[PDB]
């Protein structure tokens, strides 16, 4: 046996240390927990995407929640932020809408002025004035 | 309630519908098909007028390709490469 | 994974930038051998770089010796008393300054998941969220269907 | 609800908002007034929940729970 | 919302153009300048090629049209100039 | 703002009684309203594992 | 023209009459100054602002904390003027722009406090049947940011 | 046998119609076309896929300007159902070499070659 492995002991721990808090023979048994640790770490990369996937749509939901309660809706006070040129994300929105609420109202009531504006502004078509709110920032 | 076969392909396949999200995704591609039909209809110059305008900078750009193909040949090879490794046994005295 | 592993919020250490910066590194040991091949990039750095480097941020102090009983070595020391130990085996004199600085540049909080970008401790102005921030009071605090 | 009162400043490059606290009025105040299948149905029925959720559980799972977890803020 | 962005001239993508991307994102205190960030090297880079690319179309085309204009010319003084003798 | 602690989470965290009426509602519009708010959907505090829903008396 | 009072006549959103701009830029002029004379003042207690810093806004008090996934080519404890400032708020007054405050009206400055790598992040790609497997690992560069002052200017 | 498709050439001859709603000028025709690919070329046949690596057109929403000469048109007319053509409008002059650095694409096609980013 001219030369056999004797460095095999530290490849096992390798892989059995990320499987120490798994279930079953998977957790203590190589065959087996070099299938779920492989799979454990396919999973955690997919699950960098869907990290970011959930975090939108949580912060769609908080966001949603607020200004339901200050009458509009999601797409009233996003579509309308938009028209004033103010770019808040939606994760400033949601933590805006729980820790700091009078300024949430604002842009609720912000977005709801624009948009009557931007209706009365298009109702009325020909030759006006614009309207306030709907004057926008030309960069150059 | 089963459809025969797999259900979108064969001779009795599970049908399909049109939503409007599907007609107004295809009228918009349209409309921007239509204005590429649109500026596809003034050519600057006429196809005669084309005929070699640009031959000295195609000849250019293709004799930088050929020498590019030629330039190939072996690295140099140094000395102090070499010597270089002779410092892998060196030590403080 | 991050499952597996232990994680921690994010933090400063004292509050590491409010009145004055500390620089939060003590100490580093180099144990470079003498007569010995893995230590050979070590030895270069020490020639070349280590009075450099411990001129440029004094708050270090810094202990060149001979044979480990392993592997040459730096043992960084913080502030909050952790240790990093690093490994110089083997590496040229661009990746040991650069893990030099990289041991200079961090807190001794450990490298494990931060879970949170961003760490308020005075968190909200206009006040926290409950649910009767924005509902209306009624008269003399009756609620639906009370009589008087 | 939401009172707060719009403008824009002179050249129109920013959005002020005036937004006071309003506080609640005394008038809107009321004054201050001076066995073990039993027990997860008594204790259901006080905190509106299913049964499952007191039912006790394995060593196994108990010896997974951090006790020392991170805090924040 | 990104349709009513390009109406106005603004561009669909806020993170295109504009001033969140184009403008630097920090200074020192004491008032001096940033290093130029490496996405906006980049790109500004990337807007050189460009116009380079534009000036050299535009000079192809015209030196064609004018080159044709000499062709012209110069056949029509071989014309008039072979009809006499 | 500036309360403790215990009585901030607790101002924040804690379940409201909503009353709704349900004479000549369709049961789907009832049903919609109070399924949002039996799980928490009308709150910024919202979030799916925190158990925060409120209470619905419909009659 | 004249329609009565069926179902369907008048839409059920509400119908709000839009003021004229005169007595209007008179109520913009009274909530600016109004919001001035506070500024001037300093009747306002503790600030936060929405900063678009490296990619992303952040939601800033001074004070405060903020982890920014890469490496800012700064000297530690080094303090940065965070332009880009894209709302002001207090506890009774905010001030948002369009987009971007202006810098002669906000100044928010921070420090970098550390520059780490992150924790080790596995990068293991699997297809099956197929013996396709392969795992990497990438340690991202980390720079701690600690942001002290959110001063407000009273130029409006 | 599905195969390559004559387009008829009545379809790329425009009316007053057109002259009137997009805002070209038969008259005068403009220079360079900016060029974006909206439509994967995956699902088309290998000719469309050859086309897009020959017009330059392979990263989506990324402009691209061509010459306004038939043989570009012949291209671009294969592959009109992926592409959006635009023409370049030059507002001020082309960009001399000083402000050849400092400038700019602007969405209605034009390129403005003197890039500012502050308030007007």
């Amino acid at each position: 046996l001219r030369n056999r492995v004797t460095d095999r002991y530290f490849r096992i721990q390798e892989v059995l240390k990320h499987a120490r808090h798994f279930r079953g023979r998977k957790n203590r048994c190589y065959r087996l927990a070099v299938r779920t640790v492989i799979r454990a770490f396919v999973k955690c990369t997919k699950a960098r995407y869907l990290k970011k996937k959930n975090m939108r749509t949580l912060w769609i939901n908080r966001i949603t929640a607020a200004s339901q309660e200050h009458g509009l809706k999601y797409p009233a006070l996003i579509g309308n932020l938009v028209k004033c040129q103010v770019e808040l994300n939606r994760k400033v929105l949601a933590d805006l809408a729980i820790y700091e609420p009078k300024t949430f109202k604002s842009l609720a009531a912000l977005a709801s002025r624009r948009r009557h504006e931007g209706f009365a502004a298009a109702l009325g078509d020909g030759k006006e004035p614009e309207g306030i709110f709907s004057r926008v920032v030309q960069y150059h | 309630g089963r459809i025969p076969g797999r259900q979108w392909i064969g001779k009795h396949r599970r049908p399909r519908f049109v939503s409007l999200r599907a007609k107004q995704n295809m009228i918009r591609r349209l409309e921007i098909e239509a204005e590429n039909h649109y500026w596809l209809s003034m050519p600057y110059m006429t196809r005669e007028q084309e005929r070699g305008h640009a031959a000295v900078r195609r000849r250019e750009a293709f004799e930088a390709i050929k020498a590019a193909a030629t330039s190939k040949f072996p690295p140099h090879r140094f000395i102090a490469d070499q010597l270089d490794h002779l410092n892998v046994t060196k030590k403080w005295s | 994974t991050a499952r597996g592993t232990p994680s921690r919020f994010l933090a400063s250490v004292l509050h590491n930038g409010l009145g004055r910066y500390v620089q939060q590194l003590q100490r580093l040991s180099f144990s470079v051998s003498r007569d010995g091949a893995s230590s050979r990039g070590a030895r270069e750095f020490v020639e070349r770089e280590v009075i450099d480097f411990a001129r440029r941020n004094p708050g270090v102090v810094i202990y060149v010796n001979s044979r480990p009983c392993c592997v040459p070595r730096v043992v960084a020391e913080y502030l909050n008393g952790a240790v990093r130990e690093e490994s110089i085996h083997c590496k040229s004199v661009e990746e040991i300054s650069t893990l030099v600085q990289k041991l200079a540049d961090q807190s001794g909080l450990d490298v494990i998941r931060i879970r949170k970008p961003f760490h308020t401790d005075n968190p909200s102005i206009q006040g926290q969220w409950h649910p009767f921030t924005n509902k209306p009071t009624t008269f003399r605090g009756l609620r639906p269907r009370e009589v008087q | 609800n939401c009172n707060v009162e719009l403008a824009l400043t002179s050249d129109g490059r920013t959005i002020v908002c005036y937004h006071p606290s309003v506080d609640i009025p005394y008038e809107h105040t009321k004054p201050i007034p001076r066995e073990e299948g039993p027990m997860i149905e008594q204790l259901s029925k006080m905190f509106f929940t299913t049964k499952h959720r007191w039912y006790p559980h394995g060593r196994y799972h108990r010896c997974r729970k951090n006790l020392n977890p991170p805090k924040d803020r | 919302g990104g349709q009513w962005r390009l109406q106005q001239g603004l561009a669909a993508n806020p993170s295109g153009y504009g001033p969140l991307t184009e403008l630097p994102d920090w200074s020192y205190a004491d008032g001096r300048p940033a290093p130029p960030m490496k996405g906006q090297l980049r790109r500004k880079a990337e807007r050189e090629t460009f116009a380079r690319r534009v000036v050299l179309l535009s000079q192809e085309m015209d030196a064609g049209l004018q080159a044709w204009q000499l062709r012209q010319q110069k056949l029509q003084e071989e014309q008039r100039k072979q009809e006499n003798a | 703002s500036s309360f403790s602690r215990a009585p901030q989470q607790w101002a924040t965290f804690a379940r409201i009684w909503y009353l709704l009426d349900g004479k000549m509602q369709p049961p789907g519009k009832l049903a919609a309203m109070a399924s949002i708010r039996l799980q928490g959907l009308h709150k910024p505090v919202y979030h799916a594992l925190s158990d925060c829903g409120d209470h619905v008396v419909i009659m | 023209g004249y329609v009565p009072k069926t179902s369907l006549s008048s839409p059920p959103w509400p119908e709000v009459v839009l003021p004229d701009p005169v007595e209007e830029t008179r109520h913009h002029a009274e909530v600016v100054k109004k919001v001035n004379e506070m500024i001037v003042t300093g009747q306002y207690g503790r600030l936060f602002a929405v900063v678009h810093f490296a990619s992303r806004q952040w939601k800033v008090t001074s004070e405060d904390l903020i982890l920014i996934g890469n490496e800012l080519d700064l000297a530690c404890g080094e303090r940065i003027r965070l332009e880009k400032v894209l709302l002001v708020g207090a506890d009774n007054f905010t001030l948002l722009g369009k987009p971007l405050l202006g810098k002669d009206l906000v100044r928010v400055e921070a420090t970098v406090i550390e520059k780490t790598e992150s924790w080790p992040r596995i990068i293991m790609r699997f297809r099956k049947r197929k013996n396709f497997k392969k795992k990497r690992i990438v340690t991202t560069p980390q720079t701690v940011l600690r942001i002290n002052s959110i001063e407000i200017a009273p130029c409006l | 046998k599905f195969t390559r498709s004559r387009i008829p050439e009545k379809v790329f001859q425009a009316s007053p119609e057109d002259h009137e709603k997009y805002g070209g000028d038969p008259q005068n025709p403009h220079k360079l076309h900016i060029v974006t690919r909206i439509k994967s070329t995956r699902r088309r046949p290998y000719w469309e896929k050859d086309i897009i690596k020959m017009l330059g057109l392979e990263k989506a929403h990324t402009p691209q300007v061509h010459k306004n000469i038939p043989s570009v048109n012949a291209k671009l007319k294969v592959v009109k159902h992926l592409i959006r053509i635009k023409p370049l409008k030059l507002p001020q002059g082309l960009p001399a070499e000083e402000n050849m650095s400092n400038t700019c694409l602007k969405s209605t096609g034009e390129l403005v070659v003197q890039w500012h980013l502050k308030p007007v």
